């Protein structure tokens, strides 16, 4: 399958293999880092916040925590890939093979040729080594593979502490108790599921009316007819109304009662001449 | 699915096709079972002639005996009524004689039946080795080699050309007979479409009335008897 | 979502075809100036066909052509959408071929420098230098040259896979940049854009379903007019019974619902499509 | 599940794929069974040329012929009506021509047909061994080696080279053909989106309407035939076919059978 | 699924494909079972010629005779009527001839019939080894080598070549035939689209009318026959068939049985 | 997962002063990670932090805090111990780490054939079999001595833990002022409260979220069961932040009027837990006017 | 593979394999002994009895019987393990291998070396023995496996007599009748089953009331709604009411009718100023 194509193949050439190791590991780490950014909706409403202000109005403090959460929720995929690629050991023995010093080599008498030291050392991962040097082939392989796995466990340990220190600092510096944030988290998940699901139903009901206005009738299934009957649409939501619920939000409290989202901020009525991108000119200009 | 099968049964094309298939299947088993190409010096043509004609004509007698329409024909025969009998005989005939021509064609294209039948009639004039002026051993060996006698005496070349000449003549006969039967079927089919007073659609109506008339009367005859016994038992013991 | 279902099948299918293509139909014409063209034609040509094919099956391109025949931001979306659905097929074929390494070493084996090899002194004739090198991928060279052949057959294999990863890195950056430009330069918020995309998919699903139903009813009515009776099943007989015949739409009205959309709103209330513009307009 | 299948058959992509798969399988079986690469020195190009080209034309003619709408289009040909007829012929052209190009591409990519086709057209000036001042044995050996005559007499290497060369050329042709067809297809579809008067959505509705009126007209014609026939029976025999006819029995005379003999 | 199968049966394409497959299977079985390729010095071309031509004729005659439409056309024959009869006869011609053409194409592709049929017509002037000044041994060896007479006496290579040539020639013949057949079909359709008085809609309506009318007529005839006989038996035995006879029983006499013996 | 298990496979680096650093890392890191996971998933450490959040003045003394960390670390240490035991019982991690410290002079099962020039180097390579065949007996003599100590510590560690658990649970019941039956009822209450509270939080958020979505489109698409929730469980507002702050934190059995109180939520519901405006959306209503 | 982890592995070394045999058998027996005490509920009320009295008021006469029940019931698991580990024989041949006297060996001529008798003998269980001494090895193995199984079978014999003697003395010395103690046992097993069941219901209803006070409603299952309707709670039982039912109880009778548990004894009213562990100080101190 794909694993056959993307299988690691060490090019046993000095000053050339670690470039391949950088590309065979650093590129999948980059791609998984990009995918984490794209899928995270918190990176788009941050863009939407910058889109409407156009003047860098927000300070660094609201952005610093917002930007940190985007990277942290997306850096997990490169780490769980960098760790596995380090515990495997293939990507590190290939990269650092030519840097091994023949002077410090042991487990065999000093038969190491000096005519081409780096060239022979770089050929260890591919087993293209003379049998007189085979005692060093397993000696060099175990030394480098140990450092590959040693770095892997330290990366897990450091990550497992940064996660602990981040969560501990998040709770201590937050203005809310850990239970209210738990309730707040259970609200945002419920709002997003409901908001997207009605947005699909609202479009279908609106689309049906447009189809009915054209063909004189709509071909609905059994369940779609219920959607039209149960949920009749009366119009469409203005663009500024949509723009009032897009962006970032940081727990603004109104009259002692918490607000948990911009939609909740808009629903309470705390969010809501010049016409842009109009279909037609001013009504007076339409006459002329 | 059963209704589809019954509709296919209503069609004589499947009956003829199946009958030919079983005859071919039975023939291939029987040819290798107790045929053996018997090696009779004196009279071996009788065995070949018997196996060539008799098994075929036996199924003719089977076909005639297994159909009751001929029974009504012979009873009336022992005008329009006579003319209808000829059409009824013609329809029965096609299904009656279909099997032997299949048997005749398969055996004769096989070749083994006629090699072991007309071997003694082969001519040795082409062969300078089979002089045999005594006129006694020539016929002995002639009926001897084709049965099982390989006879490695530099005479085997004689038996293949005899076999190949017999095989080739055997194929031509069946294909001519099959062609002759097809033409005979065509012209008899043409006679039945010309001398018949019925039209292309009226004949189907008359046959449909015939087949519908036998079943309706037969089931009513069954009901008529059962009903009479039911009173008879009522008069016998007093219950129905 | 539904996009990943379509993209996933296309991405997997191209890899399967590439793997099938390499095992049944790929043979390097080991000779100068021949395998280089063969190797190049084993990557670009299959990718170009998929690129053209991906465009043709897309519905939005022909809508763009019709609008241009009748003739910024609306064009940004489609080019970010058609390529995101049509340029997938060439890119996956291109990367697997480079990652496999068969095609690249089939191409650049001719240009290998004889004096750039190691582990021994340079051993190549002055005249047959390229001829010997060009025969390396076919593995028909004598075993005496297998020491030198392995270095070349693995150096170019390294270069092939290195280009394969750099292409993925370039593509991954471009997809990220396209996503940022689409959202940042768009006039409407991404919450409304997601709603807009949902409306378009829902409208086409109902429009296709209604058009097929309306055609059958209109055809059935013509049968009744021509023959005086119709032989319809229960569902078809109901459809006419529930759907009165609207008639023939005027020629401009069909032309009114075709073309490209610029997201023009009428006094506050947005209109998300030409059909919605026509329905609300009149 | 059957409705989903009936939906997929409506899509042309699945049908084009099924046709391509059947053509590929048939080509593989035919090449493996009944090719045999004859070594006729005199005429060897004819065999390969036939095996390469003629089946493509047979498949092409079949793809045109078994489509019923082709006869209607030809009859109309035998303004806007001309544009509609041309557009229908263009639409059927895709399915007519999908198969022979698949055949040609697969045959050229396999290469065996081309190897056994243009063997005698090869050049021997590269190899000094094929001197042959007599100008007769050269064509003999040249047409003899590719098929089955290996003759391991220190000539096979040359034969091998020749094969590779031909194979390479064959491959190119295939790809070129593919490329050419693709470009043609593109511009062809572009023409259908420029010369046609209908819009993008009007064409699909128009084709659906055509299919619906054709099927409904055929069914209505069959039903009208049934109503006429049944009317003829109720007139002749005095009862409706397939109904409770225990009321009256006509018992028609001999002449009445000739009455229904007119049609 | 059964309804889908019936719809496919309505379409002729599946039926012709099935007929072609059956002919291919029959050809392979017959070739495997009974060929034997005899060497008969005297009469050998006739063996292969019969095995090539006669089965084609039997398939043609079986296909044409098995269709009742040809019988109805002949009965009508035995203006507009001539044209409709010709079109009706031509309609089933393709299905009639599809079997022998498939037979012939498969036999020519196999080439064994052509090999055992056209061996005695080979050319010997090119081969100096086949001089045979006696003018007698040449024909016997020519007829005898193709069958089973290997005789590896520095002759087999020569004979091998001739076989190849015939095989090559055989293929060409088959190919040519197919091409011609295709062309004929096209021109036949052209006649069907040139001499037909019917428009693009009248042909299908006419065919549906004929099929529907034959079906409803046979069903109505069966029903009327059954009804007439229920009445005859009701007169006969005093009770209606398929009913309850607890009311009256005729108890017929011996003379009554002969009354229903008229038909 | 066959592929992912080989990732965490133990590969001993047979090199001196190097195989115990790997042994420490390959065993001490998974033990540390399991320790961190135990802390994170434990709710008793977040209300301890939340206690230090609002009090902000070191109000809690050593007596209550030390009885909270002991619960947090006691419950967390279960996972590292049950991993540090399995590794010791396997023996691979200990023979690799200690193979270089085996005294060559103390070896037995053969005459003194052990080389003395490079003794640490050969000894460290025993776990990888990479030993001359003349020392094969010495290799297995070491391979059993070190595996014995690995399992000797593995069983002593189990024995010591099984005593600390006994001593802890014995002292917990002896020193607690409550009877063991009331602490069993208290534990059943804290389980039922922490389950119902989460269940209502999901419902009270979905119903609140449904109202906001309704206020936008005019209707909400709800499942068969979700529609029942809206009618059965209507919401009118959101609970204030100080009300939420009065139920989060530590709690050690305060009793009121001779009746026990079993949680801060219970203590709040009785009314025993209940000017300056903080983090408001907009300034004062007087400032809104200008 | 927990079984493969705890599989016995004899360290064939003098003075070392019985330390392992002692640990590999004595620790699993110790763990099963500790688990048996912890799970038993007759030890926690014993601790509770020693908790409220604080002065060792109870005499040794009732205390001894309670401790005997706890230890005797808990010692079943170590015995059924120490018997299995003896019937297998692996744990005992390993421990006693070095103590076999070479002079007492038989089934072979006296060829047994005296250079290092203990070292050679200690390696017998690990099969690492010279083929010239395999006659002694299989002789020693059968001798030490027999002593293991002989000790294992006698341990079952002793236990099967102690169990018989304990039960006979439990009936002869008890003042009750065996048909009444059977009824008493069927009651204690029914009081506990009901008390633990009603504690879960009473806690859940109490927990529901507090949640309702917070959110205004409780999300209850189909069956949990029955608990609230059928079983309403009004308060929490005082601490002295819980203390009156925890402890050790030994069959007191009141007015001729028996009492079977201190919950039953408390229900009759035969069990039930200074304020302890109060939330807030006296109401007088609250005012100031
Ligand atoms: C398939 C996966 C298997 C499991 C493997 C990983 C499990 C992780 C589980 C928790 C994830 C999570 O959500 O982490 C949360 C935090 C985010 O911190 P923040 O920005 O303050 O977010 C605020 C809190 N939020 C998320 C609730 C909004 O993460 C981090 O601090 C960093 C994650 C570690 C990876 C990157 C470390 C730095 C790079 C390396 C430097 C040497
Ligand atoms: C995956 C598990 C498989 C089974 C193996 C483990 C058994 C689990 C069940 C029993 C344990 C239990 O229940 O631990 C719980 C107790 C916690 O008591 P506390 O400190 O007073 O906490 C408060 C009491 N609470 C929690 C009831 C409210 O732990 C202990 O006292 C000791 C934990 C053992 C690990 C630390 C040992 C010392 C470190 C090593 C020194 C050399
Ligand atoms: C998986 C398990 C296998 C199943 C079979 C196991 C046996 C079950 C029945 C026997 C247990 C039993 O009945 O124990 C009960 C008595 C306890 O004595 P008491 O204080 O009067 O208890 C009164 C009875 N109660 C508890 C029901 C109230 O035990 C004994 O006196 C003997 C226990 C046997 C092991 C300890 C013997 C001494 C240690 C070894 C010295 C070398």
């Amino acid at each position: 399958e794909l694993f056959s194509v993307v299988a690691f193949h060490c090019p046993c050439s000095p000053a050339r293999n670690y470039l391949y190791g950088l590309a065979a590991i650093g590129v999948p780490a980059l791609v998984l880092f990009i995918i984490g950014i794209i899928l995270n909706n918190h990176t788009w409403n941050l863009v939407a916040e910058c889109q409407h202000r156009r003047t860098k109005n927000c300070s660094a403090a609201p952005t610093f925590l917002l930007l940190s959460s985007i990277l942290g929720r997306a850096a997990v995929a490169p780490v769980t890939w960098s760790v596995i690629s380090l515990l495997r050991g293939e990507a590190y023995v290939c990269a650092l093979s030519e840097f091994v010093d023949p002077s410090s080599l042991t487990a065999r008498e000093e038969h190491f040729p000096s005519a081409h030291a780096t060239e022979i050392l770089a050929r260890f991962p591919c087993k293209e080594n003379p049998d007189n040097l085979s005692d060093f082939r397993e000696e060099v392989s175990r030394r480098l593979r140990y450092e590959s796995q040693l770095f892997g466990w330290l990366l897990i340990g450091v990550v497992a502490i940064l996660v602990f220190l981040t969560k501990c600092l998040k709770h201590y510096c937050s203005p809310l108790s850990y239970r209210q944030e738990a309730y707040w988290a259970q609200y945002r998940a419920n709002e997003d599921q409901l908001f997207q699901r009605t947005a699909e139903v609202h479009s279908r009901v609106l689309a049906a009316n447009n189809v009915r206005r054209f063909f004189g009738f709509v071909a609905l299934n059994k369940d779609d007819e219920e959607l039209i009957a149960n949920f009749p649409v009366e119009g469409t939501q203005p663009r500024p109304q949509w723009n009032a619920i897009t962006g970032v939000y940081l727990y603004r409290e109104n009259q002692g009662l918490p607000l948990y989202s911009r939609l909740h901020k808009w629903a309470q009525g705390l969010a809501g001449d010049n016409v842009e991108m109009a279909l037609l000119p001013s009504a007076l200009e339409v006459l002329f | 699915l059963n209704n589809i099968v019954s509709s296919l049964q209503r069609n004589g094309i499947f009956i003829n096709s199946l009958i030919a298939a079983l005859t071919i299947g039975g023939q291939q088993l029987f040819s290798s079972s107790t045929f053996s190409c018997p090696c009779q010096v004196g009279k071996n043509f009788y065995y070949g002639s018997a196996f060539l004609v008799i098994p075929a004509l036996i199924l003719l007698v089977a076909g005639f005996a297994l159909r009751s329409q001929m029974w009504t024909i012979t009873g009336e025969y022992c005008p329009l009524e006579c003319k209808l009998a000829c059409l009824r005989f013609f329809s029965i005939t096609g299904r009656a004689v279909i099997a032997p021509l299949t048997w005749l064609a398969v055996t004769l294209l096989t070749g083994t039946y006629y090699e072991c039948a007309a071997s003694e009639f082969a001519s040795v004039d082409h062969y300078p080795m089979f002089d045999n002026v005594s006129a006694s051993k020539r016929e002995e060996i002639l009926a001897g080699f084709p049965c099982c006698r390989s006879a490695p005496s530099d005479v085997i070349l004689v038996r293949d050309e005899i076999a190949l000449l017999h095989r080739y003549q055997s194929q031509m006969l069946g294909w001519i007979l099959i062609t002759l039967a097809t033409i005979a079927a065509l012209v008899s089919c043409c006679v039945a479409k010309c001398c018949s007073p019925l039209t292309s659609l009226q004949h189907c109506y008359w046959t449909s009335h015939l087949q519908n008339e036998r079943e309706l009367f037969e089931q009513a005859a069954e009901q008529h008897s059962r009903l009479l016994m039911m009173h008879r038992i009522k008069k016998l013991f007093g219950f129905i």
